[PDB]
C-alpha cells in the first residue's frame, strides 16, 4: 500500500521542478493561514484594548 | 575582374607595410589555434618571427622600407588548407552530433 | 534441430590475393584481412613501425576521418581490431549481419587508403609507450622478446613491441612506406564468415587490387645461439631455454607439436597437480617448492623454436631447468611408450578442434593458412596429419633439441640460474 | 602469484600475439 | 538472409526432466567438440555465518580423487582423453563442466556424475587445500579489482547473505571441518536444485539416456525440512572507504539497487549501461569515442579504466559502475559518471539509444560463440530464468526499448536513490557521501 | 584476508523502516525520502514567509512616509 | 524535447513568484 509521506514524494516532490511549485503555493497559503491565526491569537490575547475592538464606539 | 580593388584594399589594409601575410592577422579562436598547432615547424617558426617583427614595428610606430612590403601577388595563404580541414571536421562532428 | 554445415569456399585472384568466405547463416559476421606484415619485415632502421601501425588503425584515412571510423563502427555496435604476430598482421572487423558493407568499407579504408597525418601520428606516439608497458607487466612477454632476440639474428629477433629508443621517432613517412611495401595483393588474404562469397570476391577485386615491391616470399630467419639475462629483482625467476625446431609446413612441425604435448604443454584440470605433464612430474620429484614449467613451441613459415619455459624461486631455477632439461634428454635418448604418444596426439588434436571452435579462432586459422600456404586444409586432414606422426619423429625431434644450438632468455634474481654453457 | 596451483599455466603457451582494437581492451595472447 | 532471419534459424535449445528432479538441457550443432556440465543453485548466498567458504572448499576438493577414482586418477583420465575440466563459484551459482570431443560425451557425463555424487573429501587433502585457500585469499588481497567489488557487496548488502564473499573469511577457512562440507553438500547438491547442460555436436536423446543412467541416483526431495529457500537481501545505501595511499591507483565502485534476474527492465538497463559504455587506456578511439564519459575521460585522461556493470541475483542486484584512476581524478570521474546517469534519466536521444541497442545486440551474438559460453548460458538460464531464452525473444525485448523506455527505467533505478559506494586505494579525493547522494538527482 | 572485513552493525542508528535485514527497502524508500524532503520543504516555506516580510518592510521604508502622505 | 515540461514547470514556479512578494 502507498503510504502517507511516500505519496507526497512520488507525485508532489520527487522532481525539483514541482518541489518549488509546492513550496511557492504552500508558502502562499501558509502566509494567509499563519498571519490570520497569529493575528487572531494576538487580538484574543489583547481583547478590547486595540482600536478595532473600540472602533464601533466612536464611529 | 575586380582583383584591382582586392589589390587596392590589400594595400589600403596596411599589414603588408609591417611585413605580415594575410593569415598572420587572422583572429585566433578554437579553429585557428588548432590550425596554427597543426602547422609544420617552418611555417610556424616563420609566422612567429613575422608577427614578432610586426609587433616590434608597431611599438616603434614605424613600417618597413617599401621593397620589404608584402606583395599582393606573393602573399601566400599558408594557414587556409589546414583551417579548412579543422572547420570541415568540426562541421562533421556537429552534423554527426545532430543525429 | 541440427542445421547443415556448408563448405568453406575458396578463390585466388589473378593478381595474387587469397579469398575465402564461409556462409554461416549466423546472426553475426566476422571478416578479417590477413597480411604478411609484422615485426619481422621491419629492419635495423625502421623498428616499431608495425607496432605503431597496429595502434594507428583508427587514424584518418583518405575516404573516412578518424572521427567517422570510431563513431560509425560504434553506432552499429561493431568493433575493428588488429592482431599482430611476428609474421602476420590481422585486421579484423565484427558486426551484425546487416551492417557488413559498412565495416568492410572502413576495413578497406584503413588497410588500402590510410593518410598517416603528421600531427595524428605525432599525437599517437606516446600510446605505444603505454601499450608496451601494459603488456610487459606479463614477464612472459619480455622473456619471449629476449628469447627471439637472442635466438635469431636479423628477421624474427625484431621485437613485436616498439624499441624504447624508437618511441616518438617513428615517422609518418615510414608508415606510408611500410604500408606501400607490405600491404599488397600477393601478401594479403581476405577471410570472411557469415557472408556471401560473390560480394566478398567483387569487393576484393574492386578495392583490394594494389601491388608493389616485395611480392610475398621473404628474407632469411638466420638462426643463432644466444643468451641475454636481465637482472630483475622480482618475486619469481622466469626463464626459457629453446633450440631450432622445424618450420610450420613439414611433418617435423607436427612431431615437435606432439612432443610439446608429450612433455608438459599446459594444464587441463582446474587446481590439478599436473598429472600427465612430463616436465612438471620430473621437476616435482626433484625440488619441493612453488614452481611451474611448460613446453614452449613456436613454428613459423620460415623457421621455428622449441624447448621449455621455467618459473621458480631464486635457487630453485638451477634445479628446475636442469631437471626439466634432463627429462627432455631422457625422452631424446628413447624412453617413450606408445600410450604416451597416443595420449599426446589425442590431447593435440582435441586442442586443435577446440581452437577452431569459436569463430575468432576459426577465422585466425583460415587466415593463417591463406597466407602460410595459399590454401585451406580442413580439420580432418589435420587430424590425419597428427595421427600419422611416428614415434621415431618424436624421438628425432627431441634429439634435434638436445643436439642443436641453444637459445636462452631469463629474467628474475638470476644468482643461482645457470648459463647455457653450464647446462 | 603465491602458490603452485595458480602458478600453473602462466608459462609461455605460444609466441606472444599483441591485439589492439577500437572497442576491445588490448591483450597479449599466449 | 538478414539478422532477424538468422536469429529465427538458430538451433532451438531443448530440455528434458528426470523423475528424480534433475533438469537436462542441450544445444545441438554441427561441430565435433562440445561442452557438457552441471550447474547448481549453490554458493555464498546459500551459505551462513558458520559455514561461509564451504562452496569454495568443495570446488577446491571436487577434482581431487572421487570415491571410485582416487587421488589423481580422475585428473589423469580427463587429461589423457584430450579434454578440459573446469569449475567456479558465483555467490548464487556453483558449476562444474567438461569441455571435450563429442565422441567423449558418455565418459564426460559419467565423470561429472562421479564428481558431484560421490566425492571423497580426503582429510589429508582438506589440510593441504586449507593452505592453498589461505594462499589464494592473500592472492586476492593484492588484486584491487576484486577487493573493491567484495566491499561493494559487503556494504550494499550489509547484514545479509550477499554481503559474504564466496571464498569466505580466513578464520572459517582455518576452522572449516569435514562435517560442515559434507552437510553443505548433502543439503544443497541435489537433483531438483541442479541442471545438466550440454552444447556442441550431440543428440538430446543420448544426453538424456546418460543423465538417466548416471544422474538418476541423486535424491529427489528433502527430509521434510532442511530445504533452504532464499530470503530477500536488504540493499543499504552506504559507503566503505579503505584508505590506502601506498597503492598506486584508486579503485571506486558505485552502484544502486538492481532489478533481479526476473525483471524485464534488465534489457533497458543493459542498453543504458551500453550507452555510458566502458573505457580502457589501451582503446583506439579515445577523443572521438561515442560514450561521452569515455570521450571526456580519454581527452582529459581522467581514468585508466571504467566499466558499467549490472550484477544480477534472484530478487535484487547491483546496477552501477567501476573506475580506476589517479588520486586527483576521482571527483571529476564521479562527476562525469553521475552526470551521465542523471542525463540518461532525464534526457536520452533516440540515436544513442539505438547505438545502445546495437551494442547489446552485438554483445549477445558475440558472447554465444563457441560451445562453453552457450553451455554456460543454458546452465545459468535454467537456474535463473527457469527456461532458456531464445535470441529472437531477446531481440523482441531490445526492439521494444526506445528512448522513453530508457529514461523511464534509468530514472526509476538511479534518480534520487542512495547508492552503495566502495573505495579502495589513494581515495582522499573520493567525494563525501552527501555530495555523491546530491549527485544522484539533478538540478533539473 | 580482506574477506575478514564485515561491515559493523548499524541496527542502532537505522530507521525503523529498514531494520529487518530480510526485507527489501524499496517499499519504504519513497516514504523515507518523503519524510526528510518534507522537513526541507517546510523549512523553505517558513523562511520564504519571513524573507517576504523582511524585504517588504525595507521596500516600504524606501516608499513615501507618513508625514509626506499627510501633507499631500 | 525533454526540457519543455521542465521549463513550463519552472515557468509556473517563476510566475507565481512574482505574485509571491508582489
Ligand atoms: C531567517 C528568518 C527567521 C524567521 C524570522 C521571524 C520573523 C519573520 C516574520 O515573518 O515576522 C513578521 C514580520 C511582520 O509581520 P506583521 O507584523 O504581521 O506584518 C505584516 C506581515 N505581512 O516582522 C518580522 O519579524 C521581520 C523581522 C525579520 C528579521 C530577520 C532579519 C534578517 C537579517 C539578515
Amino acid at each position: 500500500a502507498p503510504t502517507l509521506t511516500a505519496r507526497l514524494y512520488s507525485l508532489l516532490f520527487r522532481r525539483t521542478s514541482t518541489f518549488a511549485l509546492t513550496i511557492v503555493v504552500g508558502a502562499l497559503f501558509f502566509e494567509r493561514a499563519f498571519d490570520q491565526g497569529a493575528d487572531a491569537i494576538y487580538e484574543h490575547i489583547n481583547e478590547g484594548k486595540l482600536w478595532k475592538h473600540i472602533k464601533h464606539k466612536y464611529e | 575582374w575586380l582583383e584591382g580593388i582586392r589589390k587596392w584594399y590589400y594595400n589600403a589594409a596596411g599589414f603588408n607595410k609591417l611585413g605580415l601575410m594575410r593569415d598572420d592577422t587572422i583572429h585566433e579562436n578554437d579553429d585557428v589555434k588548432e590550425a596554427i598547432r597543426r602547422l609544420p615547424e617552418n611555417l610556424y617558426n616563420d609566422r612567429v618571427f613575422r608577427i614578432k617583427r610586426a609587433l616590434d614595428l608597431s611599438m616603434r610606430q614605424q613600417i618597413l622600407p617599401k621593397e620589404q612590403w608584402t606583395k599582393y601577388e606573393e602573399d601566400k595563404s599558408y594557414l587556409e588548407p589546414y583551417l579548412k580541414e579543422v572547420i570541415r571536421e568540426r562541421k562533421e562532428r556537429e552534423e554527426w552530433a545532430k543525429k | 534441430v541440427p542445421p547443415h554445415p556448408q563448405d568453406l569456399e575458396f578463390t585466388r585472384l589473378p593478381n595474387g590475393l587469397v579469398i575465402a568466405s564461409l556462409e554461416n547463416y549466423a546472426p553475426a559476421s566476422r571478416i578479417g584481412l590477413f597480411i604478411k606484415a609484422g615485426s619481422r619485415y621491419e629492419n635495423s632502421n625502421n623498428l616499431g613501425t608495425s607496432h605503431l601501425l597496429r595502434l594507428a588503425s583508427s587514424l584518418t584515412t583518405k575516404g573516412a576521418s578518424s572521427f567517422k571510423i570510431t563513431r560509425g563502427i560504434e553506432a552499429v555496435g561493431g568493433k575493428l581490431s588488429v592482431t599482430s604476430t611476428r609474421e602476420n598482421m590481422a585486421y579484423t572487423v565484427e558486426c551484425l549481419r546487416d551492417d557488413v558493407d559498412i565495416l568492410m568499407e572502413f576495413l578497406l579504408n584503413v588497410t588500402t587508403a590510410p593518410e598517416f597525418r603528421r600531427w595524428e601520428v605525432a599525437a599517437l606516439q606516446p600510446q605505444l609507450r603505454i601499450d608496451k608497458a601494459v603488456a610487459l607487466q606479463n614477464p612472459q612477454a619480455h622473456v619471449i622478446e629476449n628469447l627471439h632476440a637472442a635466438a635469431y639474428r636479423n628477421a624474427l629477433a625484431n621485437s613485436l613491441y616498439c624499441p624504447d629508443y624508437r618511441i616518438g621517432k617513428v615517422t609518418p613517412v615510414e608508415l606510408h612506406d611500410y604500408v606501400q611495401n607490405h600491404f599488397t595483393s600477393a601478401r594479403m588474404a581476405l577471410i570472411g564468415l557469415g557472408v556471401s562469397h560473390p560480394v566478398l570476391k567483387q569487393v576484393a577485386e574492386q578495392f583490394l587490387n594494389i601491388r608493389g615491391g616485395l611480392g610475398l616470399s621473404g628474407a632469411k630467419a638466420k638462426y643463432h645461439g644466444g643468451e641475454i639475462r636481465e637482472q630483475n629483482g622480482d618475486s619469481l625467476v622466469h626463464a626459457a631455454l629453446v633450440a631450432e625446431s622445424a618450420a610450420i609446413g613439414s611433418a617435423e612441425a607436427n612431431a615437435f607439436s606432439v612432443l610439446q604435448h608429450v612433455l608438459g604443454a599446459g594444464p587441463h584440470v582446474k587446481r590439478g597437480s599436473n598429472a600427465t605433464s612430463s616436465l612438471y612430474q620430473a621437476v616435482a620429484k626433484g625440488v619441493h617448492q612453488p614452481f611451474d614449467v611448460s613446453a614452449f613451441n613456436a613454428s613459423y613459415s620460415d623457421s621455428g623454436l622449441f624447448g621449455f619455459y621455467t618459473i621458480s624461486q631464486a635457487a630453485s631455477a638451477g634445479d628446475v631447468i636442469k631437471a626439466a632439461y634432463n627429462q627432455v634428454k631422457t625422452i631424446a635418448q628413447g624412453n617413450l611408450s606408445n600410450p604416451d604418444v597416443q595420449a599426446a596426439k589425442n590431447k593435440l588434436k582435441a586442442g586443435y578442434l577446440m581452437s577452431v571452435e569459436s569463430s575468432e579462432g576459426f577465422l585466425d586459422e583460415v587466415g593463417s593458412q591463406a597466407l602460410a600456404a595459399g590454401s585451406y586444409t580442413p580439420p580432418s586432414t589435420v587430424l590425419q596429419q597428427i595421427d600419422a606422426v611416428a614415434d621415431a619423429d618424436v624421438i628425432n625431434a627431441a634429439k634435434k633439441f638436445v643436439s642443436g644450438r641453444k637459445s636462452m632468455a631469463a629474467s628474475g634474481n638470476l644468482g643461482h640460474t645457470p648459463f647455457i654453457d653450464e647446462l | 602469484v603465491l602458490c603452485r596451483e595458480s602458478l600453473r599455466g602462466q608459462a609461455a603457451g605460444r609466441p606472444l600475439v599483441a591485439s589492439v582494437s577500437l572497442n576491445v581492451p588490448a591483450s597479449v595472447r599466449y | 538472409a538478414t539478422y532477424a532471419q538468422a536469429l529465427q534459424s538458430v538451433p532451438e535449445t531443448q530440455v528434458s526432466q528426470l523423475d528424480n528432479g534433475l533438469r537436462v538441457a542441450s544445444e545441438q550443432s554441427s561441430q565435433p567438440t562440445c561442452t557438457v556440465g552441471v550447474w547448481i543453485d549453490a554458493g555464498s548466498r546459500y551459505e551462513s555465518e558458520k559455514n561461509n567458504g564451504a562452496g569454495y572448499f568443495v570446488e577446491h576438493l571436487a577434482f581431487k580423487g572421487t570415491k571410485n577414482r582416487p587421488g589423481n586418477a580422475l585428473e589423469k583420465e580427463v587429461e589423457s582423453m584430450g579434454a578440459h575440466l573446469n569449475a567456479y563459484s558465483t555467490r548464487e551459482h556453483t558449476a562444474y563442466y567438461i569441455k571435450a570431443l563429442s565422441k567423449d560425451l558418455p565418459k564426460a557425463v559419467e565423470l561429472l556424475a562421479d564428481i558431484v555424487q560421490n566425492c571423497s573429501l580426503e582429510d589429508s587433502q582438506i589440510e593441504k587445500e586449507r593452505d592453498v585457500i589461505l594462499q589464494e585469499l592473500q592472492e586476492n588481497d593484492t588484486s584491487m579489482r576484486d577487493v573493491v567489488f567484495n566491499y561493494l557487496h559487503a556494504t550494499a548488502f550489509q547484514g545479509t547473505p550477499l554481503a559474504q564473499s564466496v571464498e569466505g573469511p580466513s578464520e572459517n577457512v582455518r576452522k572449516l571441518s569435514r562435517a560442515d562440507l559434507t552437510e553443505y553438500l548433502s543439503r544443497h547438491y541435489k537433483a531438483p536444485r541442479m541442471v545438466l547442460a550440454a552444447a556442441g555436436g550431440l543428440e538430446h536423446r543420448q544426453l538424456l539416456d546418460l543423465a538417466q543412467k548416471h544422474f538418476s541416483g541423486l535424491s529427489g526431495t528433502y527430509d521434510e525440512d532442511a530445504v533452504p529457500t532464499l530470503s530477500p537481501c536488504r540493499f543499504t545505501g552506504s559507503q566503505i572507504c579503505h584508505r590506502e595511499d601506498g597503492l598506486p591507483l584508486a579503485h571506486v565502485a558505485i552502484a544502486v539497487e538492481g532489478p533481479g534476474w526476473a525483471h524485464p527492465d534488465n534489457v533497458a538497463l543493459q542498453v543504458a549501461n551500453a550507452i555510458i559504455g566502458h573505457y580502457d587506456c589501451t582503446y583506439g578511439g579515445g577523443a572521438h569515442l561515442s560514450s561521452p564519459l569515455a570521450s571526456i575521460a580519454a581527452t582529459n585522461k581522467l581514468c585508466q579504466s571504467f566499466q558499467t556493470f549490472n550484477i544480477c541475483y534472484a530478487d535484487t542486484g547491483l546496477l552501477g559502475a567501476h573506475f580506476v584512476c589517479d588520486h586527483m581524478s576521482i571527483d571529476d570521474m564521479m562527476f562525469v559518471l553521475q552526470g551521465q546517469w542523471m542525463r540518461l534519466c532525464t534526457s536520452a536521444t533516440e540515436s544513442e539509444v539505438l547505438r545502445g541497442k546495437n551494442l547489446l545486440r552485438n554483445a549477445l551474438v558475440s558472447h554465444l560463440d563457441g560451445t562453453t559460453p552457450v553451455c554456460e548460458d543454458i546452465g545459468r538460464s535454467l537456474l535463473t530464468y527457469g527456461r532458456r531464452i531464445p535470441l529472437a525473444e531477446w531481440e523482441s525485448r531490445i526492439a521494444e526499448v526506445d528512448a522513453r523506455v530508457v529514461r523511464e527505467v534509468c530514472s526509476k533505478y538511479f534518480y534520487d536513490q542512495c547508492p552503495a559506494v566502495a573505495g579502495f586505494g589513494p581515495i582522499e579525493q573520493l567525494p563525501d557521501y552527501n555530495r555523491i547522494r546530491s549527485g544522484m538527482f539533478w538540478l533539473r | 584476508s580482506h574477506t575478514d572485513i564485515k561491515v559493523p552493525d548499524f541496527s542502532d542508528y537505522r530507521r525503523p523502516e529498514v531494520l529487518d535485514s530480510t526485507k527489501s527497502s524499496k517499499e519504504s524508500s519513497e516514504a523515507r525520502k518523503g519524510f526528510s524532503y518534507l522537513v526541507t520543504a517546510t523549512t523553505t516555506v517558513g523562511v520564504a514567509y519571513a524573507a517576504k516580510n523582511v524585504v517588504s518592510q525595507f521596500v516600504s521604508s524606501m516608499s513615501a512616509s507618513a508625514d509626506v502622505l499627510a501633507m499631500s | 524535447r525533454n526540457w519543455v515540461p521542465t521549463a513550463q514547470l519552472w515557468g509556473a514556479v517563476g510566475a507565481v513568484g512574482l505574485v509571491s512578494a508582489t
